[PDB]
């Protein structure tokens, strides 16, 4: 296995903005499409063990 | 007024290999435990200083270009100053840094400078000890002026047998000239020390002039006393810094040398 | 509830059982901390801006604003500046912020080459007697003064260097009056064809057009990188809090998180200090001499337990990476980013290895996997 | 972007300049997510073999 | 050498969780695999 | 960008809006090395197996 | 700088051919209210 990791998309790109968060909005379900595929990631290592 | 003093022709330099000497904090900022790259003018590792010792005296002119290394293993207090400038003869400005016993002045006044001009202690004149102005001669077109005291000052060890090491950078960007500086007591009577030390910030004015050439400035048919100083020529580096623990500049490495 | 916000995150009115990520949790700030410098005299803007005579440009004049309080709201309320452009930052932010030095440059110009002197800009003014840094941050302010600068007969006072071999360096003065050839021969001495003076005087007569007219300039040269800081926008200082989340400003240095009494020994010349990340991890307050770390406070994934709906609607909550002395000290008397405070009931929290787990009974009975929560737990529904 | 600080883009600039400044780090920002979570789906496959 | 366990945050590991980057635990702990070895 | 040439576009203009073609075809140009990373990594892992 | 220009209906074209330039002889007047380039700097001309 690896180490499972997590990225809260908004905090890492807009952290604690509101005036980003709503620009980072217009970008669509990018965020939510990386918190997916890490999500993915982090219960293959569990699969793996 | 020129006490002209051409007693000695241009002597042939010696030089020596400073080793890791040249190593300054990059800004106001604190860092800890951290190996951090640093982009900036910085002196060359294991590169020749041009190296001078003050009957045996020197005080030549040099050319300023980027910036520089000045140091010295000294007692007593005979280095007092520098000059800086492009003409150095009223077609353009120039200025001084002057120290004494205690205060700094900083002129920018557009000087005319005798070909061979210096500060003694001026024991007798018309009464003791009067304002360092006999290196020019009119100061009538003053574009900036400056003051301070506790710039530099000795270190009691044991009435300070050992020569103590005083290391100084000086450089100018874009219209701002600014200072740096250290001091370390040491045991090597006739070269610069093996080891490391990095040189904290003290002092930054905006004079807005050219800059081409600079000269150190002593103090005293006589009798005074002799040191050695050192000039290195800064060059843009990137630099990678170890902070240690508690912030300092333990380590570097110059990522050209 | 935390159920709801599953179902939002699945984009689904039923649920399949299961562990669900969903919106993070941060604790809101409880309230502002404010800092700057504690000077109180206002800064020289008169005599900076309307003074009796202004430097020609050959010789562009140069103040340092220092140790004072600004007010650049009172500036731009102004309705006399009929230029007041700025180019790294907002005009209406200048009172929000605070500045390492502020240089005001004073001179005098045609009405026509204001534009020459905005930043990047190229031209006679711009190439040979005065240029702005291209990476300039700062303000130019400009006016109209043929009814104060232009007597009858010609203020020949004011003048410009119309010829210099070399475009000069950013914030570079020229007061040398050295003979130009503009011919191929070297001219010396002082005069002859195509053997120039350097500086010419602009004609300004009241009868001038405008951008023929006298206009006075001024360029209010600020610098903003985190050393010292010496002018100030008019804020008023506030209590300094510690272990609570506020927002804090120290000297412009906006952000969020939760002080403390920091170990970390900045030396005499530092007043912030950054983390790898380029964010600042500890400053030094600018009205007691003393170094505070900053660390953002506490936030981390919330992810929801569930059987299916078609079982239950009953959920559990957890708090992922949190040590949940601080789940029931979040208590929403005041707000954060979750609004659902109901599973904070409490007789049930368990403090599990990887979080918190809130609204589950934890059971010294072990049993087969079903929900895996991590670090060795599970979660199941049962009787 | 003028700084990569993004609390400094919002302290010096007003909403119609720094929507400029900020949409440049949200563009870099969101790439350098999606280069880390391209990196770890294909870590995760040589470790998932 | 180990780095980042996720075992209870409360340095290179404090400032990436402090940027958004969270570290989960293993289902199964060293303990467990250990009791299956 | 106004030309696909690097000199051309520095030839042609001065530095301000030069600036603002040369990030355009760095853009454009670090998608291109990050897209050829990126198959060559997954041609990689195939390779591998 | 000639005498007389042509109205907008029959703008007027000239080929310019054969020769050196020197836009700076141009853009060092001040005699241009207005001197816009629109696909090279007006100062790289010389360059060019
Ligand atoms: C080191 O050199 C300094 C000059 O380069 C020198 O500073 C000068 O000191 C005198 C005496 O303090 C000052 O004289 C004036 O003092 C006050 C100022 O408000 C007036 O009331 C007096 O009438 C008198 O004009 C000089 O003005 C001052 N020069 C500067 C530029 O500040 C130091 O005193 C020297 N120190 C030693 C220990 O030699
Ligand atoms: C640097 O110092 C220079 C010498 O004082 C000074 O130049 C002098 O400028 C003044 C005018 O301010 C001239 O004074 C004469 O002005 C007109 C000239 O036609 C006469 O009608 C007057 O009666 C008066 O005599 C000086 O002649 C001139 N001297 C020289 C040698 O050029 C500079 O202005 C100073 N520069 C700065 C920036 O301060
Ligand atoms: C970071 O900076 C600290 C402050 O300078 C430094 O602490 C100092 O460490 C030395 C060496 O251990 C201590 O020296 C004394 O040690 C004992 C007493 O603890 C005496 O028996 C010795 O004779 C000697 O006098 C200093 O007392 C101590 N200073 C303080 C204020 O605690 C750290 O060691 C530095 N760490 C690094 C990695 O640079
Ligand atoms: C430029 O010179 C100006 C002339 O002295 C000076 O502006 C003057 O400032 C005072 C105080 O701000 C104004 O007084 C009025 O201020 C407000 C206006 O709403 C009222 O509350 C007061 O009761 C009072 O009426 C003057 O009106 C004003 N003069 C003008 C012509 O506007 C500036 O201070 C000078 N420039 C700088 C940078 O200081
Ligand atoms: C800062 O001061 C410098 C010293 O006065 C000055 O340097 C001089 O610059 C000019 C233009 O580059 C050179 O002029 C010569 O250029 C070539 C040789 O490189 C000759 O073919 C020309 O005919 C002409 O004589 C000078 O040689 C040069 N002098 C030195 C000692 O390097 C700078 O101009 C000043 N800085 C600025 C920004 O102007
Ligand atoms: C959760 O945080 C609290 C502190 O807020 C921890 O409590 C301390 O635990 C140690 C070790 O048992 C004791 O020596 C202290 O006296 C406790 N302090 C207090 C104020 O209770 C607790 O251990 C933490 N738990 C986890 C799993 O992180
Ligand atoms: C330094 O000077 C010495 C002679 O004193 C010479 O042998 C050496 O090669 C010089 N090195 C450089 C890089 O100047
Ligand atoms: C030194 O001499 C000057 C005259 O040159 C006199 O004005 C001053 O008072 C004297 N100071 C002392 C301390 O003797
Ligand atoms: C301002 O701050 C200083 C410390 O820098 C403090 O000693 C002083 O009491 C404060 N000023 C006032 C008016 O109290
Ligand atoms: C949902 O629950 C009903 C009984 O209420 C049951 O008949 C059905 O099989 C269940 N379906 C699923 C997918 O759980
Ligand atoms: C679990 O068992 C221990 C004794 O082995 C006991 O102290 C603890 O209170 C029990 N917990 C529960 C929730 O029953």
């Amino acid at each position: 296995s690896m180490t499972k990791t997590s990225v809260d998309c908004t905090m890492y790109i807009c952290g604690d903005s509101t005036e980003c968060s709503n620009l980072l909005l217009q970008y669509g379900s990018f965020c939510t499409q990386l918190n997916r595929a890490l999500t993915g990631i982090a219960v293959e290592q569990d699969k793996n063990t | 007024q020129c006490v002209n003093l051409r007693t000695r022709t241009q002597l042939p330099p010696a030089y020596t290999n400073s080793f890791t000497r040249g190593v300054y904090y990059p800004d106001k900022v604190f860092r800890s435990s951290v190996l951090h790259s640093t982009q900036d003018l910085f002196l060359p590792f294991f590169s020749n200083v041009t190296w001078f010792h003050a009957k045996r005296f020197d005080n030549p002119v040099l050319p300023f270009n980027d910036g520089v290394y000045f140091a010295s293993t000294e007692k007593s207090n005979i280095i007092r100053g520098w000059i800086f400038g492009t003409t150095l003869d009223s077609k353009t400005q120039s200025l001084l840094i002057v120290n004494n016993a205690t205060n700094v002045v900083i002129k920018v006044c557009e000087f005319q400078f005798c070909n061979d001009p210096f500060l003694d202690v001026y024991y007798h004149k018309n009464n003791k000890s009067w304002m360092e102005s006999g290196v020019y001669s009119s100061a009538n077109n003053c574009t900036f002026e400056y003051v301070s005291q506790p710039f530099l000052m000795d270190l009691e060890g044991k009435q300070g047998n050992f020569k103590n090491l005083r290391e100084f950078v000086f450089k100018n960007i874009d219209g701002y000239f600014k200072i740096y500086s250290k001091h370390t007591p040491i045991n090597l009577v006739r070269d610069l020390p093996q080891g490391f030390s990095a040189l904290e910030p003290l002092v930054d004015l905006p004079i807005g002039i050219n800059i081409t050439r600079f000269q150190t400035l002593l103090a005293l048919g006589w009798t005074a006393g002799a040191a050695a100083y050192y000039v290195g020529y800064l060059q843009p580096r990137t630099f990678l810094l170890k902070y240690n623990e508690n912030g300092t500049i333990t380590d570097a490495v110059d990522c050209a040398l | 509830d935390p159920l709801s916000e599953t179902k939002c995150t699945l984009k689904s009115f039923t649920v399949e059982k299961g562990i669900y990520q969903t919106s993070n949790f941060r604790v809101q700030p409880t309230e502002s901390i404010v800092r700057f410098p504690n000077i109180t005299n206002l800064c020289p803007f008169g005599e900076v801006f309307n003074a009796t005579r202004f430097a020609s440009v050959y010789a562009w004049n140069r103040k340092r604003i220092s140790n004072c309080v600004a007010d650049y709201s009172v500036l731009y309320n102004s309705a006399s500046f009929s230029t007041f452009k700025c180019y790294g930052v907002s005009p209406t932010k200048l009172n929000d912020l605070c500045f390492t030095n502020v240089y005001a440059d004073s001179f005098v110009i045609r009405g026509d080459e204001v534009r020459q002197i905005a930043p990047g800009q190229t031209g006679k003014i711009a190439d040979y007697n005065y240029k702005l840094p291209d990476d300039f941050t700062g303000c130019v302010i400009a006016w109209n003064s043929n009814n104060l600068d232009s007597k009858v007969g010609g203020n020949y006072n004011y003048r410009y260097r119309l010829f210099r071999k070399s475009n000069l360096k950013p914030f570079e003065r020229d007061i040398s009056t050295e003979i130009y050839q503009a011919g191929s021969k070297p001219c010396n001495g002082v005069e002859g064809f195509n053997c120039y003076f350097p500086l010419q005087s602009y004609g300004f007569q009241p009868t001038n057009g405008v951008g023929y007219q006298p206009y006075r300039v001024v360029v209010l040269s600020f610098e903003l990188l985190h050393a010292p800081a010496t002018v100030c926008g008019p804020k008023k200082s506030t209590n300094l809090v510690k272990n609570k989340c506020v927002n804090f400003n120290f000297n412009g240095l906006t952000g969020t998180g939760v002080l403390t009494e920091s170990n970390k020994k900045f030396l005499p010349f530092q007043q912030f200090g950054r983390d790898i990340a380029d964010t600042t991890d500890a400053v030094r307050d600018p009205q007691t001499l003393e170094i505070l770390d900053i660390t953002p406070c506490s936030f981390g994934g919330v992810s929801v337990i569930t059987p299916g709906t078609n079982t239950s609607n009953q959920v559990a909550v957890l708090y992922q990476g949190v040590n949940c002395t601080e789940v029931p000290v979040a208590i929403h008397a005041d707000q954060l980013t979750p609004t659902w405070r109901v599973y904070s009931t409490g007789s049930n929290v368990f403090q599990t290895r990887a979080g918190c787990l809130i609204g589950a009974e934890h059971v010294n009975n072990s049993y087969e996997c079903d929900i895996p929560i991590g670090a060795g737990i599970c979660a199941s529904y049962q009787t | 972007a003028i700084s990569s600080v993004l609390n400094d883009i919002l302290s010096r600039l007003d909403k119609v300049e720094a929507e400029v400044q900020i949409d440049r780090l949200i563009t870099g920002r969101l790439q350098s997510l999606q280069t880390y979570v391209t990196q770890q789906l294909i870590r995760a496959a040589e470790i998932r073999a | 050498t180990l780095a980042d366990a996720g075992f209870i945050k409360q340095d290179l590991i404090c400032a990436q969780k402090f940027n958004g980057l969270t570290v989960l635990p293993p289902l199964l702990t060293d303990e467990m695999i250990a009791q299956y070895t």
